[PDB]
RNA sequence: UUGACCUCAAAUCAGGUAGGAGUACCCGCUGAACUUAAGCAUAUCAAUAAGCGGAGGAAAAGAAACCAACCGGGAUUGCCUUAGUAACGGCGAGUGAAGCGGCAAAAGCUCAAAUUUGAAAUCUGGUACCUUCGGUGCCCGAGUUGUAAUUUGGAGAGGGCAACUUUGGGGCCGUUCCUUGUCUAUGUUCCUUGGAACAGGACGUCAUAGAGGGUGAGAAUCCCGUGUGGCGAGGAGUGCGGUUCUUUGUAAAGUGCCUUCGAAGAGUCGAGUUGUUUGGGAAUGCAGCUCUAAGUGGGUGGUAAAUUCCAUCUAAAGCUAAAUA
RNA sequence: AAUGAAAGUGAACGUAGGUUGGGGCCUCGCAAGAGGUGCACAAUCGACCGAUCCUGAUGUCUUCGGAUGGAUUUGAGUAAG
RNA sequence: UUGAAGACAUUGUCAGGUGGGGAGUUUGGCUGGGGCGGCACAUCUGUUAAACGAUAACGCAGAUGUCCUAAGGGGGGCUCA
């Protein structure tokens, strides 16, 4: 069972795997159903859009923190800053999230902007009569798209202070590596008095 | 903190304009109220000490806090809990005198 | 498809191409990687040296995102300016309006130094840089701005 | 002696409820060996088959004692990825997840711990009446060893001050949704063969209908249907569009400022040890036994320990559509 | 984009090198040839990146930093994809 | 209710012993069949071996699992049966 110059393989089929094969023949059918359900939901809910308004947030980790994306819901602070209560906002198509905190003014200010633009571009019918024919827009996400913020300009003046980014990186790496030993030395020194 | 704006070293990371969010009341979980302070005092008076606590007060009296902590650790599991427990028994000893 | 297989051409030849003497039996040799230190040692030593035994240190709960640092050589670099704007910036080589190249936005974590850039100042934003990459950018009148 | 109370009984007492079936999928328990390792015991097959208990149209899970270490994300589930990877492993054979990212679907919340104390404000039953999936009187009873209102950590409560905003519940008629009924084109014209024309040839016709089936052989045009559109009947349900009756408001809710407070689940958590299990490695989860906490506490932060910080949630109580099977 | 167990570091001395071959093309020859240029590919000597072992400059949280230069060492590398 | 018994015993969890009563499994190879014997199973010298190298048999005659701070290294003087 080993022979020739071939890769070593790792095909995990030593259990009763044929009992649990899922072939997705319903791919096309599930797509028609999903679409019918969007249509059915849209009719039941009309003229409301099929989605709640969602905030912008920074993705976590060094790998994706360069991006912004839609988050779960607005903070209580952002909703208050936009001149709104959480209880009301939930009923007017805004997702609210009690867990997320604001620790960054840029993302906070941008989210407050989203809520203001939204309250401008909706019409809440009164809870009695009069109800004017509005016409249904299905996507809040398409109406209020998430823009990636701009970092810099296209071009500008070169400013060289002669420091060396490479040396800056090495020194920073070293300062971290010896912080602790250098604290111990500047205790064991200062103690003996 | 204040991040340095580079990708390594002590306070690595992007500098952004900070906010300071309002304190979540959940963070005061198990802070002593006046009600619980009072009830806990009363029930100690009624109920008194458990056998291991009595062994601990005797051991502080004779063999000192070092040996007490060693026993409290065995009895409670943690050293953090044993330190706290021997502290509590020191205050019971000090209140009687 | 079945019509082009040798199964079709073996129809009528007794042994189906597996021999009269040796035959096609079930698992002579054992299943899978059986015998790697015994009767399959020669294969393993010849084509997979290093297969048995341990080297190096374990790391529990390793998250690959921690190690994300895709590399870009200077060779490329000008590829990050769009092709429309590239030709103007190359002919108008100016310390006053050097293009900014955000290499993180482009999806890179470190500028390495392979090859040669045009003698045209550029501002390069990066998380990391090699020593030689920095020298080559500065020798073209550029700068490396470190970012996070 | 008479009457309570507590606890425990009896009745063919009044009214109910469980069992058994099915069992594809779902929630648990219990639990193999064949097999692989070219032998075999750990391992693998498999946390599978068989056995047992329990559900529904879905179940389960679920609004963080979460992930992280970022410029941070934000209930659960599922798909694409992560990845045949980190890790486990007679480090052999073999095994093997998670975080982030893209998507489908999206929905949030409830108790306990509080003096109504100027009024147990609460609720089952019986009984009479009524407009009966229920309502109103009246009467026993339950209940202070605590039933309502009020609050659930995102908070919130008690005082004090100042302001403006917003509301309920019926029928009736359309639409909706399901179940049904009915009506809605055009050759059976001639010749040949044949028992039979639905075959061949000729000349037409309808076509939003030339799907399919039947009829004495290959039939759009003989019949039923098909296509298009119309007209009925019967429910279900306010989902929501109109109309009509009653306007709940001395009520209810929301909001700013000041001030005093801020109750938050124990034989649990955690620890040791034993067994089992996991990719989880000085111990991933589960369980037995022993030990057994705290309140600026407690849990987690994937290498044991002490010391010092920091970050992040808020366990030991509970409900919840959809995407999935 | 490699390399290293890892922290990490990370690919032009030069016409992206020299030498020997090398199809085809170019020039001169009636032609034989002679000369030039030589892609792929082959052999060989170098250079470059990482590991290992040495060396240890200017500097300086006086123990950090690690220039420069080496080595019968090593890599599943670079050297117009 | 009446005797006994009494914080002992019993029961629970862990620990040491005992435990073919029972469970699971194993119990090399070569070989003039197999077994007994031997090792021709890792090896070394001479021969077989056919004057390069290779070369079989449970062919022939033997050896190995050690021994040595000198019995290793260098130099000097000397010469053995
Ligand atoms: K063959
Ligand atoms: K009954
Ligand atoms: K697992
Ligand atoms: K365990
Ligand atoms: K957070
Ligand atoms: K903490
Ligand atoms: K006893
Ligand atoms: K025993
Ligand atoms: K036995
Ligand atoms: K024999
Ligand atoms: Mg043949
Ligand atoms: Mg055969
Ligand atoms: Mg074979
Ligand atoms: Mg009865
Ligand atoms: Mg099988
Ligand atoms: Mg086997
Ligand atoms: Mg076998
Ligand atoms: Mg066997
Ligand atoms: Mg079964
Ligand atoms: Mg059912
Ligand atoms: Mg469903
Ligand atoms: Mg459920
Ligand atoms: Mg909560
Ligand atoms: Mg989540
Ligand atoms: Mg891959
Ligand atoms: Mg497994
Ligand atoms: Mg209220
Ligand atoms: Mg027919
Ligand atoms: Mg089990
Ligand atoms: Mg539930
Ligand atoms: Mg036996
Ligand atoms: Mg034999
Ligand atoms: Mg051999
Ligand atoms: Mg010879
Ligand atoms: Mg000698």
């Amino acid at each position: 069972a080993i022979s020739k110059n071939l890769p070593i393989l790792k095909n995990h089929f030593r259990k009763h795997w044929q009992e649990r094969v899922k072939v997705h023949f319903d791919q096309a059918g599930k797509k028609v159903s999903r679409r019918n359900a969007r249509a059915t939901r849209a009719a039941k809910i009309a003229p409301r859009p099929l989605d709640l308004l969602r905030p912008v947030v920074r993705a976590p980790t060094v790998k994706y923190n360069r991006k912004v994306r839609a988050g779960r819901g607005f903070t209580l602070a952002e909703v208050k800053a936009a001149g709104l209560t959480a209880a009301y906002a939930r009923t007017i198509g805004i997702a609210v999230d009690h867990r997320r905190q604001n620790r960054n003014q840029e993302i906070f200010d941008a989210n407050v902007q989203r809520l203001k633009e939204y309250q401008s571009k909706i019409i809440v019918f009164p809870r009695n009569g009069k109800a004017p024919e509005a016409e249904q827009v299905l996507s809040a996400a398409a109406t209020f798209p998430i823009a990636q913020p701009a970092t810099d300009v296209e071009a500008r003046a070169v400013q060289d202070n002669g420091e060396s980014a490479f040396r800056t990186l090495r020194l920073a790496r070293s300062e971290k590596k010896f912080r602790g030993i250098r604290e111990k030395r500047a205790r064991e020194k200062a103690e003996a008095e | 903190t204040v991040k340095t704006g580079i990708a390594i070293g002590l306070n690595k990371g992007k500098k952004v304009t900070s906010m300071t969010p309002a304190p979540k009341i959940s963070y005061k979980k198990g802070a002593a109220s006046n009600r619980t302070k009072f009830v806990r005092s009363l029930v100690r008076e009624i109920a008194g000490l458990s056998p291991y606590e009595r062994r601990l007060i005797d051991l502080i009296r004779n063999s000192g806090e070092k040996r007490a902590r060693k026993v409290a650790k065995k009895r409670l599991g943690s050293f953090t809990r044993a330190k706290a427990k021997v502290e509590e028994m020191n205050n019971i000893i000090a209140a009687s005198r | 498809p079945s019509r082009f297989t040798k199964t079709r051409k073996h129809r009528g030849h007794v042994s189906a191409g597996k021999g009269r003497i040796g035959k096609h039996r079930k698992h002579p040799g054992g299943r899978g990687m059986a015998g790697g230190q015994h009767h399959h040692r020669i294969n393993m030593d010849k084509y997979h040296p290093g297969y048995f035994g341990k080297v190096g240190m374990r790391y529990f709960h390793k998250q690959q995102a921690h190690f994300w640092k895709p590399v870009l050589n200077l060779d490329k670099l000008w590829t990050l300016i769009p092709e429309d704007k590239r030709d103007q910036y190359l002919k108008s080589a100016s310390k006053e309006t050097a293009p900014v190249i955000d290499t993180l936005a482009a999806g890179y974590g470190k500028i390495l130094g392979k090859g040669r850039i045009p003698n045209v100042p550029v501002i390069v934003k990066a998380r990391f840089v090699s020593k030689l990459a920095e020298e080559k950018i500065r020798a073209a009148g550029g700068v490396v701005e470190l970012i996070a």
